[PDB]
């Protein structure tokens, strides 16, 4: 699983810090080392390394063997589980959160939609008057992208996708590798 | 007893200064002008203590590798710092400083090669390691990563699987 080893080397760099990356890396070689031994090998602080180990174990990066001696080893799922979850994270993002229908009152900075426009009308002025502090409303752009920026992240996501294509192929090879 | 401990500290200092040359107990007594420690004590120090001390290597009639298990080389252990896939496993800030010169200049140089520093043990201790792959997207570094993961909790992953199918 040399490909998976490298795909993992990708995952450590992208994800957490180098301490975590270092701990994951030693484990990738099918480590079953004693925690005290893993402490001496790593030379971290015992409590804090354990904090690293608990942070990694809970998100589900780690598996154990109760030997009452405690032993740690990389969970046997081969990242894909992590990647699938991450893809959903990206897949959620990708979806538009900005409404194409949007007035706001400058005074109260509240937000309103097309749905409220048929009620926020006032015929004596021929335009819109707010509910609790009647003032003219114009556009919104509140807690929302004005220009480019969510889109730049979507373009960023697009930029990510080719450099992830090879990794998707790494996955393809891994997925054929599930005969072996 | 005290005299020997002073010898060891001197010996570390002399190694730091650069004098890695092999020498004898008689020579150290001389150079420190403490030959009048008495032949009984001299002998006991020589043929019991400084033979049971694992920090020195006895060669023929003289002591080598001086202060401890070391390889010295001008503290320019670049290959050692490299060390292929093993990657040192991990160097210590204290050992490099003890080695010859202060670490800081070397570390600064090492920070612009492939090395990373972590504040191990007591934030005051530092370890060096070898990184490789760059980070994959310029986000604000930490807000998107916090949002991106699979729920720590069971059946979440199964809800992601079900949404895919
Ligand atoms: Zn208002």
């Amino acid at each position: 699983p040399a490909a998976l080893k490298r795909l993992a080397k990708y995952v450590i760099r992208g994800f957490y810090g180098i301490e975590h990356a270092l701990a994951l890396d030693i484990l990738i070689r099918n480590s079953c080392v004693k925690e005290e031994d893993m402490l001496e090998l790593l030379k971290f602080d015992r409590k804090q390394l354990r904090s690293v180990l608990n942070n990694l174990k809970g998100d589900k990066f780690i598996k154990c063997r109760m030997r009452y001696f405690i032993n740690y080893r990389t969970l046997v799922n081969v990242v894909k589980y992590k990647l699938d979850h991450m893809r959903r994270r990206i897949e959620t993002d990708e979806r538009d959160s900005t409404n194409r229908a949007s007035f706001k009152c400058p005074v109260c900075s509240s937000t309103f939609t097309d749905l409220e426009a048929n009620q926020l009308f006032d015929p004596m002025t021929g335009t819109f008057r707010c509910t609790f502090c009647h003032t003219e409303v114009e556009e919104d752009e509140s807690a929302m992208p004005k220009k480019d920026a969510r889109t730049l992240l979507a373009r960023f996501n697009e930029q990510i996708e080719p450099i992830y294509a090879l990794l998707r192929e790494t996955e393809d090879v891994n997925l054929a590798y599930e005969i072996l | 007893f005290g005299v020997l401990a002073k010898i060891v500290n001197y010996m570390k200092t002399r190694h730091q200064r650069g004098d890695t040359h092999p020498l004898t107990l008689d020579e150290i007594l001389d150079e420190t002008q403490h030959l009048d420690i008495g032949l009984k004590q001299k002998q006991w120090l020589m043929t019991e203590a400084l033979v049971n001390n694992p920090k020195i290597e006895v060669i023929d009639g003289k002591y080598a590798f001086k202060p401890k298990y070391n390889v010295r080389d001008k503290k320019a252990l670049l290959r050692l710092l490299d060390q292929h896939d093993q990657r040192g496993l991990g160097g210590i800030l204290l050992e490099d400083i003890e080695e010859a010169l202060p670490n800081s200049q070397k570390a600064v140089k090492a920070l612009g090669d492939q090395i990373l520093f972590v504040n191990r043990p007591d934030k005051k201790k530092i370890l060096f390691f070898n990184d490789k792959s760059c980070q994959f997207s310029v986000d604000e570094e930490f807000q998107k990563l916090w949002r991106s993961v699979t729920v720590d909790s069971m059946d979440e992953e199964k809800i992601e699987e079900y949404l895919k199918r």
